[PDB]
């Protein structure tokens, strides 16, 4: 009931972020910032309200909350929208984000600033929707259409520093990549939508209805693969990865754009949500191919974020390989991997929101990204290295932050369930400590190795600071109290791990 | 008693206070909070230890909240303390106040000072959580906490390029030895569904009453975390390169914390490694390796903290030779008295440091008797703790009943091992005292903690630890001689030739001599076999890969798709002529088709 509200409330925000752009420059901002708190204490009080901790796995469907309006019944279509608790942690991180996203974005009074904050809560509405919308069709359409402000923003307002074909360059990679991949994803679903009407001999799109399709073993291999393709362009999984660290550096230089739409994880949800249940046989012969994928990712990152000369692309890279730790996590079938990658997912979201703020930071004082141009700024800055220590460590999964709460959670269970791979991810957590080490050092210890390096830098505003500290306290809570957390999304994701270990 | 967790807190407390001032208070404030918040943590414990004796010496268990509970998966945040929790609290903290109070007086008019002491107490923080948890993932928070506070003290000094090397490379390495204590807490919950101590000693004879193999690798796999934190054979290098950072430090990590996280994790994960006795006499084989090595490296070593560096890895393979034959109070009495006269040694040879003003060579000093008397006074007798000179240091007594348990319980080669490293110990000890010197509340406290008296303190590890077997007391009486005679010899055999130098010379300058000397200065060539098969094709794969190759096989479709769109352009020259060539060509085409189907 509240959900339609939900999705759409960021595009009437956005809307009127637009609208009210003639009455100032500095007006937009506070819309902008009202639109997003509100879907934030909105979803936090539908958390409140929820009762989750209270739910038990009473098999698939089972949502807290559904809502069906027919919008195309020639095809069986409607908007079919629906949340429990893996949906609702993954709604409150998007909101959370765009809030801290508008946050970042403060101080850039411009021209066109309102038609910004209007593209920002498109790619904010689009991924709250991609994370409730159980109709496969809409799912779909919300899926393809987070695409469009994106690709704007990054081709017109990103990294002014290069030119603007690097930037269009970009964009359109991003573009190109996501798309195919979500035009892959269309034809798997039509194809299961058509095999089902084949069965039985109705038209629909509903998810709840489509669970039930007797298919021959290969044609459900193929659909897994479609959805795989497109869960993989958006997770990054090697080698559709690369798009990643150019979307990055030539993301707007603000860095609200990396907190907007690149680091809300929609395709691990995607895996979990429809990969498995709808596919659980197919994803069960998969699964050893997706997680040599994940170790892959693992390694490839570390040593990809080591060679970087470039701050935010090594941050980029560190997101693919804690994305291959999610990776090997959702395809072992256990409730403690599982839960792990939940966990690993919102604090790969907050550590990773910390060190692109950090970097856009960095880059606003020091106006280079290179770090043989910086050196000895622990000497130089008064805030900013130790933050930068702060996210690093967790990067790496230091014990008492979230990210370690994550990663051994998923260890655990993948050496319950895969041994040799939770071993070779382990040293890939050694490999993440080195490339941490690595961007400490080159960036903010030894001596200075240019001009910029060697003057005393300014202090961090207030606004940006207090966000800085908000997500470096509801890390270090996640590391040491996850317990919330984890009963929020206990039912969910034991209905997703019974559903897939019961049909294989 | 139940202020366990004031003695985690507090320290805690100064960290995030010290962190949060960021330079901006005076030092006396500094050193006020820093200082006062490691000797509160001090007097709780000392409290503790006091209601723990008037209570008979009995376990206490303090559970603050579940940390994970997912299905089985049951994590609980609860401490526990017994005597060698006790003994282990009450070493960590009053070494670390003795050395904090040294630091507050050592590190004046130096930036960073309150960076130094959050550090610090960041770093007594963790030793006390990693001593004081009652299941492995707690002890693994406490674990990791140690090596990143050792991290942020090694490379303190951040502007030189080495400090910040030798930093990372003593992170990467425990790191390392962190990554095998994970494989063995996986193997342990996987096995026995806990990763509690107490509960893991419990239902380990009833699972593993069959297949004892899963057990063989987690304690294999804990001896890899331990050598990993304790500095020990094969991750022993980050020892020898931490002299980068400065004395207080050097102090810290050698005597209060870090090299006895592992000898605590051995000695608590006790009976998982009696249930698996070949891996037990695996760690008295690579503490016996390790003390020989660091012995032999000891000797030829030519800076004061180079060799109490590998002094302090000698004493570690010590204590692990006690662990790996069963002697396990002889084990943590040797920690505490080695913590002591460690803890000593370096406050005295940053003493030295201070008075030289300039890291010095050691061949360049002599003769320093006549202006340093007291720091000559604390040298020779943390040397004499060292060396192991009889009845007048407790160092004697510790080695003693160390020899006293690998003589009664039937090991051949770890004793001989023991006594040869006490000799060498000897030499070594007295090279360096005898080629330096010839040619202060903390400070009276350790020297005193330095003789006997310091062997008068008997540790309660009645209850938890296993009593060692009794050697009998004519083989007891000639093991003691042998040992002061060895030790004796040792002394006075070093001071023969490094008093002029003549023999030392012979063997200073013949090519065997300089290749076996050069040899063991080089760490038995460890650090360059890593630097071989680890680093340097680390930094050939990543610039191998430094330009993304599977972005480039990825964007070879775009680059098909220019060159066949650049190809099919040509045909649109803008002749007429060819346009009806090319319908005719089409009609061809199409008609051709239609004919073969
Ligand atoms: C200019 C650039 C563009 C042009 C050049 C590049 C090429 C573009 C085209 C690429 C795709 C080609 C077609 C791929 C699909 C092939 C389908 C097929 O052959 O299916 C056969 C069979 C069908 O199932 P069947 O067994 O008949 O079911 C009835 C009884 N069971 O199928 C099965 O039984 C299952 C077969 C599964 C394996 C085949 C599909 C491989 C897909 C590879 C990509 C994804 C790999 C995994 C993810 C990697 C990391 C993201
Ligand atoms: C380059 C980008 C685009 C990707 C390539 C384009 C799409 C390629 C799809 C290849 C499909 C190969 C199918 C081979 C068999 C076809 C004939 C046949 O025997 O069909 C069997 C069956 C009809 O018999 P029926 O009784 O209806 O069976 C019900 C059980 N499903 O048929 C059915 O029931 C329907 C079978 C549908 C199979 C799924 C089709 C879509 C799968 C997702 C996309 C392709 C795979 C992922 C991408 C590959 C790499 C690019
Ligand atoms: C030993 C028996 C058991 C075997 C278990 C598995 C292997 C464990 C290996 C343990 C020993 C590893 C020792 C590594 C010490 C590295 C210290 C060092 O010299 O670092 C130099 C360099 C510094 O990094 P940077 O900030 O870029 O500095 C500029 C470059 N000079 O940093 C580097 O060049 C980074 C080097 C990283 C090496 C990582 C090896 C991981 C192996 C996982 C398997
Ligand atoms: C738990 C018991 C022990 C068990 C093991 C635990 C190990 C893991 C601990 C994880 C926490 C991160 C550890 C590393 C943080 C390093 C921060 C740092 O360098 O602080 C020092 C720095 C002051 O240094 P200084 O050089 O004087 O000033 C800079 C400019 N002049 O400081 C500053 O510049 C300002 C402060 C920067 C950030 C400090 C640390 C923040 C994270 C911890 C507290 C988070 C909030 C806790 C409360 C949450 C709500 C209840
Ligand atoms: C090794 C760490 C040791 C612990 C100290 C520092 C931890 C990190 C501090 C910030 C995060 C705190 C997260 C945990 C808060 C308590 C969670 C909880 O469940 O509390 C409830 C519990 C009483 O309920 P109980 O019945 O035990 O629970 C069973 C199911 N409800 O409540 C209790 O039992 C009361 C617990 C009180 C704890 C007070 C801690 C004060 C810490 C001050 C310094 C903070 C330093 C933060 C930075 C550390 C390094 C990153
Ligand atoms: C049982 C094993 C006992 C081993 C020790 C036996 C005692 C005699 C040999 C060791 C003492 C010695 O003569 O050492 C010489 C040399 C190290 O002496 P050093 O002070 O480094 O050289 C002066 C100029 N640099 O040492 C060397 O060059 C190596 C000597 C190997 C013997």
């Amino acid at each position: 009931m509240l959900l339609p509200w939900l999705i759409l409330i960021p595009f009437i925000g956005g809307f009127l972020c637009w609208q009210t752009e003639r009455f100032g420059v500095k007006v937009p901002r506070w819309i902008a910032l009202i639109t997003m708190g509100l879907t934030l204490a909105l979803s936090l009080q539908l958390w409140l309200q929820g009762g989750y901790s209270l739910t038990q796995s009473a098999g698939i469907p089972q949502w807290q909350s559904e809502f069906d309006m027919p919008w195309i019944p020639r095809f069986g279509i409607s908007i079919h929208l629906a949340i429990d608790g893996l949906s609702l942690l993954m709604v409150v991180l998007t909101g959370l984000l765009g809030v801290l996203a508008v946050l970042c974005s403060w101080k850039e009074i411009e021209k066109y600033q309102g038609f910004f904050h209007l593209n920002l809560m498109w790619i904010l509405g689009g991924v709250i929707g991609v994370f409730l919308a159980i109709d496969m069709f809409l799912f779909f359409f919300f899926w393809e259409m987070m695409l469009v402000p994106m690709y704007f923003l990054i081709a017109l307002w990103g990294h002014k520093a290069s030119d603007g074909k690097t930037r269009i360059t970009a964009a359109t990679k991003f573009f190109i990549y996501t798309q195919a991949s979500g035009l892959v994803m269309l034809i798997a679903i039509l194809a299961l939508v058509f095999v089902h009407y084949n069965a039985t001999g109705v038209w629909t799109f509903n998810y709840e209805e489509l669970l039930n399709t007797p298919m021959s073993s290969g044609v459900e291999y193929l659909l897994m693969l479609g959805f795989f393709i497109a869960f993989a362009v958006k997770m990054p999984v090697v080698p559709l990865h690369g798009w990643l660290p150019d979307a990055h550096s030539q993301a707007p230089t603000a860095g609200s754009v990396d907190l907007a739409g690149i680091l809300l994880k929609t395709a691990a949800y995607g895996l979990l949500r429809f990969s498995l249940p709808l596919f659980p046989n197919a994803s069960a012969e998969f699964a050893p191919i997706a997680m040599w994928l994940g170790v892959i990712g693992i390694f490839y990152g570390a040593w990809m974020a080591f060679a970087q000369t470039d701050i935010k692309r090594l941050i980029a890279y560190t997101s693919v390989s804690h994305m291959g730790f999610v990776l090997i996590a959702i395809y072992t079938g256990s409730q403690l991997a599982y839960q792990g990658a939940v966990i690993q997912m919102i604090a790969h979201g907050l550590s990773a929101a910390g060190l692109f703020i950090l970097c856009g930071q960095l880059y606003e004082r020091i106006h280079t990204r290179d770090m043989r141009m910086m050196g000895g700024l622990w000497s130089k800055m008064k805030w900013l290295p130790a933050l930068s220590l702060f996210f690093a460590v967790a990067t790496l999964g230091m014990p008492g932050t979230g990210n370690f709460v994550g990663e051994f959670m998923i260890l655990f269970g993948s050496f319950q369930v895969v041994p040799v791979i939770t071993v070779i991810s382990t040293f890939g957590l050694v490999f993440a400590s080195v490339y941490s080490l690595a961007m400490l050092h080159r960036a903010y210890f030894g001596k200075a190795k240019s001009q910029i390096a060697s003057q005393e830098l300014p202090g961090m505003s207030l606004r940006e600071l207090f966000m800085i500290l908000l997500l470096v306290v509801l890390l270090v809570l996640l590391g040491f109290y996850p317990q919330p957390i984890l009963d929020t999304s206990h039912s969910a994701i034991g209905n997703i791990q019974q559903w897939f270990v019961n049909s294989v | 008693m139940n202020m366990l967790a004031l003695t985690i807190i507090l320290p805690l407390i100064g960290f995030v206070l010290l962190a949060f001032s960021r330079g901006r208070w005076s030092e006396n404030v500094s050193a006020i909070v820093g200082v006062g918040s490691v000797g509160l943590a001090a007097l709780v414990t000392a409290f503790i230890g006091v209601d723990f004796f008037a209570n008979g010496e009995q376990t206490y268990s303090q559970p603050l909240w579940t940390w994970m509970s997912v299905g089985d998966f049951n994590i609980g945040f609860n401490l526990v303390l017994d005597g060698l929790s006790l003994t282990m609290l009450s070493v960590v903290t009053g070494v670390g106040f003795l050395i904090h109070m040294y630091a507050s007086w050592y590190m004046r008019g130096e930036e960073g000072y309150s960076r130094f002491f959050a550090y610090t107490n960041l770093f007594i923080a963790s030793m006390v959580v990693l001593v004081l948890a009652d299941n492995l993932l707690l002890m693994y928070l406490g674990w990791e906490g140690v090596g990143l506070c050792s991290y942020l003290l090694i490379g303190f000094y951040y502007t030189d390029p080495k400090n910040g090397a030798a930093a990372m490379k003593a992170f990467v390495v425990t790191r390392v030895g962190d990554v095998f204590l994970a494989f063995a807490l996986f193997i342990l919950y996987n096995e026995l569904g806990t990763l509690n101590f107490r509960e893991m000693v419990e239902l380990a004879p009833a699972h593993f009453a069959d297949g004892n193999n899963m057990l063989m690798w987690a304690t294999l796999m804990l001896l890899g975390g331990a050598v990993g934190k304790s500095a020990q054979l094969p991750l022993q290098t980050w020892l020898a390169d931490a002299m980068a950072g400065p004395t207080p430090v050097s102090a810290l990590i050698h005597a209060a914390t870090m090299v006895t996280a592992g000898v605590y994790l051995i000695a608590r994960t006790h009976g998982l490694f009696l249930m698996t006795p070949e891996v037990l006499h695996l760690v008295g084989i690579v503490g016996a390796v390790t003390l020989l090595l660091a012995g032999f490296a000891a000797l030829v070593q030519t800076d004061i903290k180079r060799v109490l560096a590998y002094s302090t890895m000698s004493q570690i393979g010590y204590m692990f030779l006690a662990l790996g034959v069963q002697a396990w109070d002889a084990a943590i009495f040797h920690l505490m008295t080695h913590a002591f006269f460690k803890a000593l040694l370096f406050l005295a040879s940053g003493s030295v440091i201070l008075a030289c003003h300039h890291e010095q060579n050691i061949f360049k000093m002599g003769g320093l008797r006549k202006s340093i008397p007291l720091v000559y006074l604390c040298f020779l007798v943390g040397g004499a703790a060292l060396s192991a000179l009889p009845l007048v240091t407790a160092g004697f007594f510790s080695k003693d009943e160390i020899l006293a348990g690998a003589m009664a319980n039937g090991h051949i080669n770890l004793m001989v091992a023991g006594l040869v490293g006490a000799f060498m110990t000897s030499l070594y000890t007295f090279r360096m005292i005898f080629i330096v010197f010839h040619g202060s509340l903390p400070l009276i406290v350790l020297l005193i903690l330095s003789t006997f008296v310091g062997a008068l303190i008997v540790p309660p590890l009645q209850g938890v630890l296993p009593q060692t077997t009794e050697l009998a007391h004519g083989s007891m009486l000639t093991l003691e001689i042998t040992s002061g005679v060895v030790a004796v010899v040792g002394i006075l055999l070093a001071a023969w030739l490094w008093l002029k130098r003549t023999l030392v010379t012979s063997i200073a300058n013949s090519a065997p001599g300089r290749l076996l000397s050069t040899w063991w200065y080089n760490a038995w060539g460890f650090d360059w076999l890593y630097d071989k098969v680890f680093v340097k094709p680390f930094l050939g794969i990543a610039w191998l890969l430094k330009r993304d190759p599977l972005n480039s096989m990825m964007n070879i479709p775009a680059v098909l798709s220019r060159f066949a769109g650049k190809g099919l352009l040509l045909s649109e020259n803008g002749y007429l002529r060819w346009y009806v060539a090319s319908m005719s060509i089409g009609a061809v085409v199409v008609l051709a088709l239609l004919m073969v189907l």
